[PDB]
């Protein structure tokens, strides 16, 4: 086995509520340790381990590196948000929805964006939750999701199975129904 | 870190082995693009975005920073090199099978570290490369990494097929396999 | 803009 060295630098921005509240961290990380970083809410850089100690006290040493790492959240994170605006958050995908067992009940929901999106299980008018369980949100990579939702049964006669999926993407609720 | 949406602007990696970089920005998780830092030209990932521009000089100034760190840390670190860790194979359908309508195969290839992978495709026991294509390295909160690999197919009850994934976190090239 | 702007790396 051959060794390797990596080295990562990750330039983020965390965004709530559209613009309003924005957070820059810039992280070094050496192999899988982050060593240090600087983050909006500091204003400063800051070494996480003796490892970045130097370069934290050299970089907050430049007034003009700092300076343009302060600006940066205006400069980068509400700069880039704006083309998100206009393309990815405006991204709409309608997914799919198909019932079939493996007793067990399986909804799978497919091809959706974005990941916000609500699955239930009812049996006959009502909501089931107990004999439920959902995969976490599955990425396909190619700017899809994808989940499955599972229900354990015991069915009786006339029993009515319904999958109920909303998504940013439907004006209504999706449904689709099977029975023994 | 709680948010809305988080952004990488962007996932800088360099690492000894190869040696080799890659630059991308990722928003809410997926691949925006990636410069390609051999031929000095930017890919996007999503083609509603390749209305924009973005200059691989930019890419290249950056991964010759990370170039020059990686370097001052290895000896400063006491040559630390990366711990292999293993990664975690799942192999799934993009959409519900139904034979003779075309559909993705998806490897998703997770907890990755060192980013250094090959992921392969068997079709009947032997190697495919036709209909094969793959995302880049994208990053986690942890600092590993996770890789996805796809083969377009037609399902059919005559044919299964193996995810291989070689890594030295693994004992031996991992095994996944699907069938419709 | 229709122009992704990056955070600098920095040179120890």
């Amino acid at each position: 086995s051959p060794e390797d060295f990596v080295y990562q630098f990750k330039g983020m921005c965390y965004f709530t509520n559209g613009t309003e509240r924005v957070r820059l961290v810039s992280r070094s990380i050496y192999n899988r340790e982050e060593i240090v970083r600087f983050d909006s809410d500091v204003g400063e850089f800051r070494a996480v381990t003796l490892l970045g100690l130097p370069a934290a006290e050299y970089w907050n040493s430049q007034k003009d590196i700092l300076e343009r790492k302060r600006a940066a959240v205006d400069r980068v994170c509400r700069h880039n948000y704006q083309l998100e605006l206009r393309t990815t958050l405006q991204r709409r995908v309608e997914p799919t929805v198909t019932i079939s067992p493996s007793n067990l009940l399986v909804c799978s929901v497919t091809d959706f964006y974005p990941a916000q999106i609500k699955v239930r299980w009812f049996r006959n008018d009502q909501e089931e939750t107990a004999g439920v369980v959902s995969t976490p949100l599955i990425r396909n990579g190619d700017w899809t999701f994808q989940i499955l939702v599972m229900l354990e049964m015991t069915p009786q006669r006339g029993d009515v199975y319904t999958c109920h999926v909303e998504h940013p993407s439907l004006q209504s609720p999706i449904t689709v129904e099977w029975r023994a | 870190i709680v948010a809305d949406h988080v952004a990488s602007y962007g996932v800088n990696l360099y690492q000894s082995y190869g040696p080799s970089g890659q630059y991308t920005h990722e928003f809410d998780g997926d691949e925006q693009f990636y410069v390609d830092l051999g031929r000095k030209e930017t890919v996007w990932c999503l083609p509603v975005l390749r209305q924009f521009r973005f200059d691989p000089q930019f890419a290249l100034t950056n991964i010759a920073v990370l170039k020059h760190n990686l370097n001052s840390l290895i000896k400063r670190s006491n040559s630390t090199a990366a711990t292999n860790e293993v990664p975690e194979v799942t192999v799934f359908s993009k959409s519900p099978v139904t034979l003779g309508q075309p559909n993705i195969l998806i490897c998703l290839v997770d907890n990755i570290f060192p980013p250094v992978v090959n992921i392969t495709w068997l079709s009947n026991g032997h190697s495919v490369t036709e209909g094969v294509s793959e995302t880049s390295f994208l990053s986690k909160s942890d600092h590993s990494f996770f890789k996805i690999s796809y083969l377009t197919l037609l399902p059919s009850a005559e044919e299964s097929y193996d995810c291989k994934v070689e890594h030295w976190g693994l004992d031996k090239p991992l095994l996944k396999h699907w069938e419709p | 803009m229709a122009t992704p702007l990056l955070m600098q790396a920095l040179p120890m």
